[PDB]
């Protein structure tokens, strides 16, 4: 169907793939570093949403190179594909607008 | 490294009595600490997992408490399978690191 | 009326929803964590606000399973709602430069 | 000119103003409260700033209802404009397109 | 080629830019303040990638003047130019759905 | 848990002198503090609210102050109806606890 809908929920499988691989990757990268605390999967895949969200608490974050190019990865991914549905939203009312007014 | 004190090193208690083993740690790590039990000869054993859970096959006998730096292994009514020597171990920063023990005693 | 100010209206209303509802259920969640500060009603609020809006100061957050899933519907919410409205002010201004350039 | 470049401009004047606000109610509304950080007006116009971009360290922030208050309308305000931004972006790439392919 | 997709390009190389300059200019702002942690360059250039997706975990910030004018730029910047991607994809889509439409 | 000390434990003084009973948690709360009142064969009665403010019904004469670790109740002009023990209690961080107690003697 409409390529807007297709890419947003291709968007959203990718950023849950993301996730996962980017939690597992995290924990990967930052054992066998002293005093990281990124380091049980399942803080890891929470660590990740927060900061796919970019709502970045603070109780946890890589130390490390490659923990933090994970961290990146992370944040363009959820940045992106919530930009992702706020355009496809914007096309949706753009083309119900141009209805409404007989064009 | 996270140091975990474990005081006092042995614990002399009656049968049926109420016994509860400390572990302190040198910063504060939220509720993860694990602690197992190790009679003569055997290998480790799971008792509780982060702090306060349960693990099954366990006897209800025992509980564990605390957070943040503070952390208590508890038995209500100890009895004669308890002799052993009992470990904490801190999963909050890596690496991983252990108690140095408390014997118990009756 | 136009579907773009409808649903930036719903997307409002939806919000201050999952607020709400977020803030009684994190407390919820929250109580029984040894340790955990996101204990009592206002500060709650204030909280998932912060959440909302991912801005996240890390004086507040959820440490259990059932909080952090809390914490996900708000970030998400937030988000999206914030994205509505961006969206529709998108289709306000494409419209009204069609008009000005006479199509 | 055009709706959506004055929108842009009008949007940035009034985030200017919203932090300058921000700044001299959050130091009105914190100082008093006892533990309060948010007291003085060059750190205060910091805060307001990583809290209208979002970015929230937590260097930073209020304990009061009112400084509490005063974060959400910095936040909304934030937000809110450079949403207005890439909605005005949004505009003027959509417009050249059209013209791009003789529309 | 399109306005929108040269102008996505343009932000990310202007992007990279803004963060190897401002992790750069940070160190420079910030050595010299007592207390002050963003002081070396590795760590630097993270800080100014989690400021710019506006993650701010709140490991590191600037503590002087200068160094928080680099922070403000760095925000500006990430924030415009992610929303600039987010433009771009709605002109792509909403062209697209021009077609599929017949118009 | 949250360790709420209160020490001394008992508290002389003479009539309408100025009284400050001391409260120190084990970590910072902000003002996540509240005072407590208790009569012989009473049940308590809070008299002071986040540390410094006050309920209705209470007497001017008792105000708190303190943010953090460090915490004070205060009667103005102490009186006989002021003989009690004396709680703190924190609402920080789950779950809540009590300070153990300062009595008031005149
Ligand atoms: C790469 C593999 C990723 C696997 C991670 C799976 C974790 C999820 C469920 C397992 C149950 C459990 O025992 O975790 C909850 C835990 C209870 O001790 O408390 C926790 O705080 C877990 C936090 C996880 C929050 C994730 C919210 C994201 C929507
Ligand atoms: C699910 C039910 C939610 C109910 C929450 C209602 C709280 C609001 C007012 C109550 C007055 C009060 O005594 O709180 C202010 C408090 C003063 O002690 O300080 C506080 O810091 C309260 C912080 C709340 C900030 C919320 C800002 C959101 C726009
Ligand atoms: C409501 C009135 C607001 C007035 C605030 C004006 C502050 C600006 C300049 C004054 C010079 C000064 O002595 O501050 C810098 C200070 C040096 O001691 O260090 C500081 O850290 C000041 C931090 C301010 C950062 C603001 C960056 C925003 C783009
Ligand atoms: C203005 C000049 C900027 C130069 C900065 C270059 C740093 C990159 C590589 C150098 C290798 C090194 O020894 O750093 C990794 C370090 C290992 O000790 O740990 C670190 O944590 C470095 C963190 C850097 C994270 C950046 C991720 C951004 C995508
Ligand atoms: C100035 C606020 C912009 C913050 N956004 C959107 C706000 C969310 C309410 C974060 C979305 C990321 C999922 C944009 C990212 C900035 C790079
Ligand atoms: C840049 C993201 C890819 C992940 C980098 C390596 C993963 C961890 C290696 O140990
Ligand atoms: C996923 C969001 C729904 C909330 C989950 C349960 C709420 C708290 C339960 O105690
Ligand atoms: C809701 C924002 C308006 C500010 C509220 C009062 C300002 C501080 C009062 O002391
Ligand atoms: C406003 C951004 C430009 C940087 C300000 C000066 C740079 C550091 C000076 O020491
Ligand atoms: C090497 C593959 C990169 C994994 C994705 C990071 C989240
Ligand atoms: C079970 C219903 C979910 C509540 C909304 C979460 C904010
Ligand atoms: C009472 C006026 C509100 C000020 C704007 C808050 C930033
Ligand atoms: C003086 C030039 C400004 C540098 C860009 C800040 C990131
Ligand atoms: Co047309
Ligand atoms: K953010
Ligand atoms: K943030
Ligand atoms: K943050
Ligand atoms: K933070
Ligand atoms: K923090
Ligand atoms: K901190």
């Amino acid at each position: 169907s409409a390529l807007h809908w297709r890419a947003a929920g291709a968007a959203t499988v990718l950023l849950v793939i993301v996730l996962l691989a980017g939690s597992y990757l995290a924990v990967l990268a930052e054992r066998g570093a002293p005093g990281a605390q990124l380091i049980t999967y399942p803080r890891a895949l929470w660590w990740s949403v927060e900061t796919a969200t970019t709502v970045g608490y603070g109780d946890l974050y890589p130390v490390t190179l490659w923990g933090r190019c994970v961290a990146v990865v992370v944040m363009v991914a959820g940045i992106t594909s919530f930009g992702l549905v706020t355009a496809a939203l914007a096309t949706w009312f753009v083309g119900r607008e141009q209805e409404r007014r007989g064009h | 490294d996270i140091l975990l004190t474990q005081s006092p090193a042995i614990l002399s208690v009656s049968p049926g009595e109420r016994v509860s083993f400390s572990c302190r740690a040198s910063q504060s790590i939220g509720t993860d600490i694990h602690w197992y039990q190790q009679r003569t000869n055997g290998s480790p054993r799971l008792l509780i997992k982060y702090a306060s859970e349960s693990i099954s096959g366990i006897p209800s006998r025992f509980s564990g408490s605390g957070s943040g730096t503070d952390f208590t292994l508890s038995i209500n009514s100890v009895e004669s399978e308890d002799i052993a020597n009992y470990y904490c171990q801190q999963s909050n920063r890596w690496p991983f690191t252990f108690g140095s023990g408390t014997k118990l005693e009756i």
